[PDB]
RNA sequence: UUUGCU
RNA sequence: AGAGAAAUCAAG
């Protein structure tokens, strides 16, 4: 009949303290009174040695008397107090309202302590007072405020507590007639329906006995679309210095002919590339325009192609339909794999290690270290560390416009110090005015072997230098601004890698309870068939060399392939724990999958892997 | 990808973050919009009858329909009334403590809601300069021409702004005064259209899908209601086991994975997305069950008038079609709007209306989030239905707890059924049910047996933030820790985040190598003292919440002689962040 | 607000970057390297707060405790926890 | 716009 | 030319 939180005493107080049943709430007003007065007995309860205050309201007018002689106050009889503190001489008045903040003062007689309905007080009041009181009030009127949402009591307790409310919004006339304009119902909706579920005949759930097939495209092989080169991508090692120097030095020591000619890049575009080289080494990156730059950046092409169209003007407008050029897995994706985990005479993963302060500090350096001498000295990091410097090194030039040929050369340092030429981006006359615009790159790259089904649009140029023998791959591109950035830092690649060989580890620690930070399991996988598994560390080389060349490959067609193929890949593990796999009507999730598999090699090459898995689990 | 796919260690469930690519460069969407607007307006009327008839289908005006028009074989976009009374009513009985709970904000937080939280939305249409504004200006625009055209001043309460935009919807003509002082017209009618109008726009960065789609924004004549109408729905989301709001999603996720029977039942997880889920809804069962909702709360009239007035104005709404269709006429490209030319949307010709389009079914993602998780949550209220339910929008995850198989299949199809009765459809090719229960995954978090990974759906930008050497650091080392305890990276990869941002942190500000900085500093003798100047990091993965100065100050690598010169206020260089000012707390200029 | 995130590494290789007030104390030259521009705030170059920790203005230790005692408290709060021998499970 | 992240 | 993908940049 009362509420958890409220006393015996103080309840029966409160139920005989005022005739109740003749006023609009006959319950609220007793329980909202007597949680005043537990407010009032509890900061009472406390103490310095005297009470820290005492109750004052539910007592006869003597003990009011004495107090104001004695305590040197005047209480008058419409609106007694509740509490005065002696030490401070003040009188205060613990009322409760909804408004947190709007306070009105009711009288100017004497400060009132204006209390939330879910503990919280005034906005100068609770200083005052020490902090234990202020969590008791607090604590009270949360489980007041529970015990009201749990009898249905909100409204009326905001009515005893706040007077009435009041209809705070209207809406005219002409405004319902625009708002019932495109509506059967009207501002209130009541549709003289009973309310009821009706039953509707189904379909059935049919099994999926066997994981389904992903289509295998069919056209030309797909060629290398990167913005820069993967494994193929080489460096000539030049004497330790700046960057300019080190172009210089190349500069010097290079004749340069053209080996395998593209008609997407002439062979003339490489006038564009040793002017710039001679330009970076007497100190001016930004270079004057020549002519064939005009080829090389597409000057003016958007002009050029505008007469070119409007040149065949005589005919019909027709709805503009698209087509992307479906092609098949390339052959060059498994020799790219193979090729970027070979070994490396150095480690190009140098990353300042975290300070040590706590064992878990200590793991954790440990795994990491672990983990960056197990693919740091892989070709694969060098290319990151290659894409990282020249996707850097490329967006710092693109944040003004510029109608002249910028240089931006790719140029590492070993430990010892010598400097690795990777290659060189041309950045040609750019307005940069949205973040997502292309701007033209001319980029030369030196090369390892040259296929020319793999690298259709790139020119191929020899380049001597000190005797030694290069190829020098030029590529007419057009990137925008925002993946430039994102590769700035492709060194995240490494996250994900990371992620898997921690918690192979951490399971194996778990296991024997004990850490082992040199484990490298055999990871059994559906290979070729020659093997059944690889160790830890080879697996985690080539987790690493697929995700570099996935993120490379990042397009719409990859997000859509890894978004529809993580069901498969549950449904897949489902199957290899002998649950069972059921399907809505009509369900073909391998349609999902096969709606991004047209052009992406990357995707194509995760495709054939899925389908070499067995697809049937007994 | 058999490389994906451990077979001894690990699991594939564990190598389910390798099937991402979010570390290369999410798509863009290019040029027009407006073949993308339309389709999404054009999905609700070819999914209205069971035999495509988009022109019958547009002259409805509340998608309602009989069990008897519902599709079960395909997308379905009317609703059933009855179906939507009853379980709203179902839902107002089960959560009623929740009810409670929202007629405590009602009655208390609703009044007191200040229209200033209108400035932190998206790019607004202000409907006088026609063109997009942000947020602050388009409001300040907005409540400027309130107080023009009533003459009173409109009180800092939301309530108040509202009840002046049904004010000034009265007048039979309004004005506007600019400021440069150049005169503006209204008419009731081209008011009306102006607060009724949505602008469109790509959504761009969406990761996961193959086709780019679009999102639309309202007025800010009528973004007040929308944000009443919001926040209500959050107020009684938060409060039910059934929601996927962000709420404790590991306590959840973990408290339905442990749900098991005596291991004599069947149990069963249905993984699931819905398919046109916006472009299926109608604002007209979401007002019925709001209406419903506040009618049994006991609530006024005013209220459900309050509440219904935004669905009233989204049904009537006007969809800004972009820029146009492409037409190709030999080799050139030009852009034309819907109505000149023949296309696939010739249906919806007659539905234009100056360059935007008149639609009265279906929906626009990115407007009622909450609402339409709402609705979905109504529906799992049956007697049928006695397994746990878990919905993020679009997403949901299903535990089945049934005496056989036969109960099982009952109840999931009674699921998909009752989703297409509110007008939702699960889609069935991305809807995945297995049994016995124990593999799942729900909203980028994948659950097996006893063990949730929360994969990450972005990879944290791990570069300072552009703001100040300290600032930079606090804010990146805060970032990791924060994905780091969610269970997105543990702690070698934790470890290995904080050094590769310690590495790009190190490089943005000239410190990595030989730069002008480094030559500075080492032709003047200023030994590097603190990150940013080149220092070995003091931050390690245990202490990735203190503050870098303290830190050395602690360990000794800070001497009193250097504190008192770097923490000089004096100093000319002076400007959670909880960094210390010092001098290297600079701002830059541009 | 990607956009100072994406301008940050070219913002701080501007030739003045800096912003700050003008001040005496800062040097127009110092070693053959200009520091702050007397342009028409004034700007400084990013080497000025590493000129400024070298040969600053020192203030006094209270100023500092008072600064620091924030971050003080939590940093001696980590340090003073005592953690227990970590497990694998 | 002067050029050095393994 | 080229970048790319269901439509845009390759200036104005």
């Amino acid at each position: 009949d009362r509420p958890d939180h409220i006393d015996s005493r103080v309840w029966e107080l409160s139920e005989t303290q005022e005739d109740w049943i003749t006023q609009v709430h006959g319950h609220v007003r007793r329980v909202v009174e007597c949680w005043k007065y537990t407010i009032c007995c509890l900061i009472s309860n406390m103490h310095t040695g005297a009470p820290q205050y005492d109750v004052f309201k539910w007592q006869d007018r003597s003990t009011i008397e004495w107090i104001c002689s004695k305590k040197k106050v005047q209480y008058p009889e419409r609106d007694t107090p509740d509490l005065y503190d002696n030490e401070r001489a003040v009188a205060y008045k613990v009322l409760l309202v909804s408004d947190l903040s709007d306070h009105s003062p009711t009288s100017g007689i004497y400060h009132d302590l204006a209390f939330n309905l879910e503990g919280e007080a005034e906005e100068s009041c609770a200083l005052v007072l020490r902090g234990s009181q202020l969590q008791d009030i607090k604590g009270f009127l949360c489980r007041a405020l529970e015990w009201v949402v749990s009898n249905n009591l909100t409204q009326e307790v905001v009515e005893t507590i706040s007077g009435e409310a009041k209809l705070q919004f209207s809406v005219g006339t002409t405004f319902r007639t625009l708002l019932k304009r495109d509506t059967d119902w009207d501002v209130i909706p009541t549709p003289r329906v009973e309310p009821n579920v009706p039953r509707i005949e189904g379909r059935r759930w049919t099994q999926m006995k066997k994981l389904p097939l992903l289509k295998e495209k069919e056209g030309p092989p797909s060629p290398w679309r990167a913005l820069l080169l993967g494994a193929d991508s080489e460096y000539i090692v030049c004497p330790p210095g700046t960057d300019q120097e080190a172009i210089s030095w190349i500069h010097s020591q290079s004749e340069i002919e053209c080996i395998r000619e593209s008609k997407s890049t002439p062979a003339s575009v490489i006038t564009c590339l040793t002017s710039s080289l001679q330009s970076f080494a007497e100190g001016n990156p930004v270079r004057s325009r020549i002519h064939e730059d005009i080829i090389a950046f597409g000057i003016n092409k958007k002009q050029e192609k505008k007469q070119s169209a409007s040149s065949s003007a005589s005919g019909e407008w027709k709805r503009a339909e698209y087509q992307v050029e479906e092609m098949s897995l390339p052959p060059w994706v498994e020799e790219e794999m193979v090729l970027l985990r070979s070994d490396q005479e150095d480690n190009w993963i140098e990353l300042e290690k975290n300070a040590i302060y706590t064992e878990v500090d200590g793991v954790a350096e440990g795994l990491v270290d672990k983990y960056i001498e197990i693919v740091g000295r892989t070709k694969v990091a060098s290319v990151i560390e290659k894409w990282q410097i020249a996707a850097t090194r490329t967006f710092s030039q693109l944040h003004t416009d510029r109608s002249r040929i910028t240089a931006c050369p790719i140029i590492t340092r070993d430990p010892s110090g010598n400097c690795q030429f990777w290659g060189m981006v041309l950045l040609g006359p750019h307005h940069v005015k949205r973040d997502t615009d292309n701007a033209p790159l001319l980029i030369a790259e030196i090369m390892g072997e040259d296929t020319e089904e793999k690298y259709p649009k790139h020119s191929v140029f020899s380049l001597k230098v000190e005797g030694k023998q290069f190829l020098l791959s030029l590529k007419i591109t057009s990137f925008s601004r925002n993946k430039l950035y994102t590769f700035s830092n492709i060194r995240r690649v490494l996250i994900q890698p990371a992620s898997i060989y921690s918690q192979v580890v951490l399971s194996r620690a778990a296991e024997n309870n004990s850490l082992n930070l040199e484990v490298n399991p055999e990871i059994q996988l559906y290979l070729e068939g020659a093997q059944r598994g690889m160790t830890l560390y080879q697996w985690v080389r080539m987790i690493l060399c697929l995700e570099f060349l996935m993120a490379i490959y990042n397009n719409p067609q990859m997000e859509g392939f890894l978004a529809n193929m993580r069901r498969l890949h549950m449904s897949r593990h489902a199957m290899m724990e002998r649950r069972q796999v059921f399907l809505p009507f009509g369900s073909r999730p391998e349609d999902k999958v096969n709606e991004c598999i047209i052009n992406n090699p990357i995707v194509a090459y995760l495709a054939k892997g899925w389908n070499s898995m067995p697809n049937v689990y007994y | 990808m058999n490389l994906f796919t451990p077979r001894s260690e690990i699991n594939p469930t564990t190598t389910q973050e390798l099937l991402y690519a979010y570390t290369g460069p999410a798509p863009v969407a290019y040029g027009t919009r407006t073949r993308a607007v339309l389709e999404n307006i054009i999905r609700p009327y070819q999914y209205f009858y069971k035999e495509p008839n988009v022109q019958r289908a547009l002259d409805i005006k509340t998608g309602c329909k009989e069990p008897e028009d519902i599709n079960v074989e395909g997308p379905s976009s009317g609703f059933h009334t009855a179906s939507v009374l009853k379980l709203a009513d179902n839902f107002f009985r089960k959560y009623r403590p929740a009810m409670e709970k929202l007629k405590y904000w009602i009655l208390v937080k609703l009044p007191k809601l200040k229209y200033a939280e209108l400035s932190k939305g998206r790019q607004t249409y202000s409907f006088i300069h026609k063109r997009n504004l942000p947020a602050p200006i388009a409001l300040e625009e907005t409540v400027e021409f309130l107080e023009q055209n009533l003459r009173r001043k409109i009180g800092p309460t939301l309530l108040s702004y509202c009840q002046a935009i049904a004010d000034v919807m009265e007048l039979d003509e309004t004005t506007y005064e600019g400021a440069e002082t150049y005169t503006i017209k209204f008419s009731r009618e081209e008011l009306w259209d102006q607060m009724r109008t949505l602008n469109t726009m790509w959504k761009h960065l969406e990761r996961g899908r193959l086709n780019r789609r679009t999102i639309a924004t309202p007025s800010m004549l009528i973004r007040g209601f929308v944000k009443i109408v919001e926040d209500a729905a959050k107020e009684i989301l938060e409060n039910v086991p059934t929601s996927g709001v962000p709420v404790g999603g590991e306590e959840k996720l973990a408290k339905l994975a442990s749900k098991q029977t005596f291991h004599t039942a069947v149990t069963g997880e249905l993984s699931g997305d819905q398919e046109k889920f916006n472009e299926c809804l109608d604002p007209d069962a979401m007002r019925l069950m709001w209406t419903v909702f506040l009618r049994k709360l006991g609530c006024p009239d005013w209220i459900m008038e309050l509440f219904n007035i935004p669905f009233m104005v989204f049904k009537s709404k006007l969809a800004d079609m972009g820029e146009g269709l492409v037409y190709t006429k030999g080799k050139l490209t030009d852009r034309k709007p819907l109505g000149e030319m023949p296309s696939e949307f010739d249906d919806l010709v007659r539905n234009v209306v100056g360059n935007s389009i008149s639609c009265r079914l279906g929906m626009f993602m990115g407007m009622y989030n909450l609402t339409s998780t709402l609705l979905a949550l109504i529906s799992i209220e049956r007697e049928e239905l006695t397994g746990s339910h878990v919905e993020s929008s679009d997403d949901f995850i299903h535990f089945f707890n049934c005496k056989t198989h036969e109960e099982m299949f009952k109840q999931a199809e009674t699921l998909r059924l009752t989703l297409k009765l509110v007008g939702i459809n699960m889609s069935p090719s991305k809807c995945i049910l297995i049994s016995p229960a124990g593999i799942g995954e729900f909203n980028s978090k994948f659950h097996h047996r006893d063990f949730v990974g929360n994969v990450a759906t972005e990879l944290p930008a791990l570069v300072p933030n552009g703001t100040n050497p300290m600032t930079d650091l606090a804010m990146g080392l805060n970032v990791i820790k924060h994905s780091v305890n969610t269970g997105q990276m543990n702690l070698c990869t934790g470890a290995l985040a904080m050094r590769i941002f310690n590495h790009a942190y190190k490089y943005a500000y000239m410190a990595l190598g030989v730069t002008r900085r480094t030559r500075f500093m080492e032709e003047n003798a200023i030994t590097p003292l603190l990150t940013n100047q080149g220092a070995s990091p003091v931050h390690s993965f245990s202490t990735m919440h203190l503050d870098e100065v303290a830190l050395r100050r602690h360990l000794g690598l800070l001497d009193e002689e250097t504190l008192r010169r770097i923490l000089n206020p004096n100093n000319p260089v002076t400007q959670e962040d909880y960094s210390v000012p010092s001098c290297f707390k600079y701002t830059l200029s541009r | 607000d990607h956009a100072p995130q994406m301008r940050l590494v070219y913002s701080v290789r501007k030739p003045w970057p800096i912003s700050m007030t003008p001040s005496k104390e800062i040097p127009l030259v110092f070693n053959g390297t200009k520091l702050k521009d007397t342009i028409l705030r004034t700007r400084a170059n990013i080497v000025v707060p590493d000129y400024w920790s070298k040969y600053g203005s020192q203030t006094s230790l209270e100023v500092v405790n008072a600064i620091l005692y924030a971050e003080d408290l939590k940093v001696q709060r980590f340090f003073s926890t005592e953690w227990g021998e970590i497990r694998y499970g």
